[PDB]
DNA sequence: ATATATATATATATATATATATATATATAT
DNA sequence: ATATATATATATATATATATATATATATAT
DNA sequence: TGCCGTTACAATGTAACAGTGG
DNA sequence: CCACTGTTACATTGTAACGGCA
């Protein structure tokens, strides 16, 4: 465990996750009758502003196959979250056109290296290039 | 959100229930009221909202079925929650004459309008007279008293039937009927050419027919 | 009755009509540029071998 | 079409599904396995939709006689229906004026 | 113009995109009273499924402010979706860590040229002394 | 439409038995707590669904509910 | 053979919504 | 300074839908 | 094993820059 | 000039697959 887990911040984002989910169309619950699926819905909508009841909503009526989806979209945003305070810890992100990202990738499964640290080598290779040059 | 019908009903079933017809038609199916294409209102609406009511009696441990021939009806479980009954043996009698009938082309001329004493006449041309005649009376060998007797309660039968919706008395006439497609339920036990001792048991296992 | 049969005539009609338009042109591209993309691949082959 | 380009079976295609657009509303199903279609990197959705769509027109058969179950078999045999019934209606109309 | 526009399509994207900033609830309507919002919010619902009628929507009740960002993102999206056909036209996103996307960066800055080209003269000359070591 | 509290008590689970128990004339006294709870909540409403049918859903001064039929 | 229960139809009175015609005060053309 | 047109309110009475009570036919059961 | 960090993506939305033609 | 388009460089959120550890 290294980062701490609040639970009106966490719960904030189940809840959040799940109005989304359900928003877009995906079943939340575990109930295939469209009256109960219904009413859990609005138990959920009108139970904003509580995690203590939330977790038990959780507990009771969500769908058993957007548990494990759940637990790591909340396990990505503790780590976000925890991440985004200071600059060096945070994470840029870009996009490559296909051939590069190819080429690149190849490398780093060739030599077990991350694309990060792939790229450092790479540019230290460089570096120490241009001073066997200079 | 709250107050909202889904809730707690499906929308199409809270407006099958919410229409006009629908007491009418509940209290004549729970009566044991078959239902023809010749009632045009209550049979469309039927075909309408049919799945719904299907769900909807299910909670009351009964099936509302449609024969293939396109009657429905309800059939109670033995976990029946509204109770259930059987039709008496001079009752298959008359219902399977009435198919008979239904599926005569000698009596086309009728166009379809008879009276009760061409039911019995047709009755006893195709049971056996005495031996039928024994049902009505332990005691009987012929005696024209009973006779008239067996006479009465085909005449009995047939109210009742009427009552089932199996028959219809003419808008003035209670002496002349018209039959329905629902008679066709007397056939069953043919309808599948099988052996009959494996049909009736099929039957009676669906819960269509229970034995004497 | 002759309504409800019009209609559903020309409901099939314009169904069938304008799926076989929407799928069959998409087909007939792809069909042309594969044929063209494989022409196009052999040059490169041939050249590349020697 | 085997002749034309790439731009004008786009085009059309678009015009397709805009016919398409207005002729699959009232489904729910349809429509939604119809959208599902516009992804470029899966065309083959394209031709499930067209499969959804025989699917749909072969339960929309109404009684034994037009069970030709092939959809574009069925047009001709309604169409005698038509015929027909112009000819009852006619004969219809006159008896409601005698 | 390079990419075929289409219009039952943009006009779907375009539909699609109000609906979801909707959703959001961010105030595409142009108007500040709520009522004539929510008719004018109900009107585009009703637009679904004739997208043509959804430009007119956009003349008559669109918010101003959203126009820029309107033409941004149903042009990225045309890109993309013409780009999704073949892989060698497509884009792959990938996450670095902050140190090593400020040097790559400050490099391409360096260079005048973008990461790609960045990553294709590094992985070049890689690949250079590789070959001269395999020759 | 229907009503929305009507729609909720007729979905309740114990509607199907005291639905076929009124039907058949039975009187719904205190000693049914359950049944006697439900119909005091929805009362409001299942007189309504109940004079659909020309029947009148009465609540006795002891308290117990019934159905008593018009002519109609 | 006849008492009794049941379904149906008609007449009758209640209660409510609504269109019609008149009375009254004000506005505006003569 | 006047009389006609308008808007308002009111009672009239017209019609519908409801609910009740009585007569009838007649099908059951002792 | 099940949780928990971590990576490498995918899909969509935006701001900013560079081109192109009217 | 001005508008509209193409492109790059991000952000934002979600997900599956590894691998560490009780």
């Amino acid at each position: 465990m290294k980062y701490q887990q609040l639970e009106n911040l966490e719960c904030g984002w189940k809840w959040a996750y799940l109005i989304r989910k359900h928003q877009e169309g995906e079943p939340i619950t575990k109930y295939i009758e469209n009256s109960a699926a219904h009413a859990a819905v609005d138990k959920l909508i009108k139970l904003e502003s509580e995690p203590v009841r939330v977790l038990e909503w959780i507990e009771q009526h969500m769908n058993p196959d957007l548990f494990n989806r759940m637990k790591q979209t909340i396990r990505a945003r503790r780590k976000r979250h925890f991440n985004a305070e200071h600059q060096h810890t945070r994470k840029k992100s870009i996009d490559l056109d296909f051939p590069v990202w190819h080429r690149l990738s190849a490398l780093s499964q060739r030599r077990g290296n991350t694309l990060s640290e792939t790229i450092v080598q790479l540019i230290e290779d460089a570096e120490r290039k241009e001073k066997y040059a200079n | 959100s709250s107050t909202h019908i889904e809730q707690f009903m499906p929308v199409k079933l809270a407006q099958a229930l919410a229409n006009s017809l629908f007491p009418e038609l509940d209290s004549q199916l729970r009566a044991g009221r078959h239902i023809g294409i010749d009632d045009l209102d209550n049979h469309a609406f039927l075909m309408d909202f049919q799945e719904q009511l299907e769900e909807f009696y299910a909670r009351y441990n009964v099936e509302l079925i449609r024969a293939p021939e396109g009657f429905f009806y309800l059939r109670p479980r033995s976990t029946t929650l509204i109770p259930r009954s059987v039709l008496s043996e001079l009752d298959m009698m008359v219902g399977k004459i009435l198919c008979y009938l239904y599926l005569s082309p000698e009596r086309l001329a009728n166009q379809g309008i008879f009276t009760s004493q061409e039911l019995y006449e047709e009755l006893i041309s195709l049971a056996d007279e005495g031996k039928l005649m024994k049902f009505v009376n332990q005691r009987s060998s012929g005696s024209d008293l009973d006779k008239q007797k067996l006479q009465e309660k085909v005449r009995t039968t047939l109210n009742r039937l009427r009552r089932l919706g199996m028959v219809y008395f003419l808008p003035n006439n209670n002496n002349k009927f018209t039959i329905t497609e629902a008679v066709f339920r007397f056939g069953a036990d043919v309808r599948s050419g099988d052996d009959p001792r494996e049909i009736q048991l099929r039957m009676i296992r669906d819960g269509e027919a229970m034995p004497v | 009755a002759i309504r409800v049969t019009q209609s559903d005539r020309d409901l099939f009609k314009h169904l069938i009509t304008e799926a076989t338009s929407y799928v069959s042109a998409d087909y007939m591209r792809h069909a042309n540029e594969r044929r063209t993309h494989l022409d196009e691949a052999l040059a490169l082959r041939g050249e590349l071998f020697g | 079409l085997a002749y034309m380009e790439g731009g004008a079976l786009r085009s059309m295609s678009d015009k397709a599904l805009g016919a398409l657009r207005l002729a699959v509303a009232d489904n729910e199903h349809l429509r939604d396995a119809l959208r599902l279609s516009e992804d470029p990197k899966r065309p083959e959705r394209k031709v499930q939709f067209f499969i959804a769509v025989y699917q749909h027109l072969r339960e929309r058969i109404r009684q034994d006689i037009i069970r030709t179950d092939d959809p574009v078999d069925a047009i001709e045999q309604m169409e005698i229906e038509l015929a027909r019934l112009t000819e009852e209606l006619t004969a219809r109309e006159q008896k409601l004026a005698i």
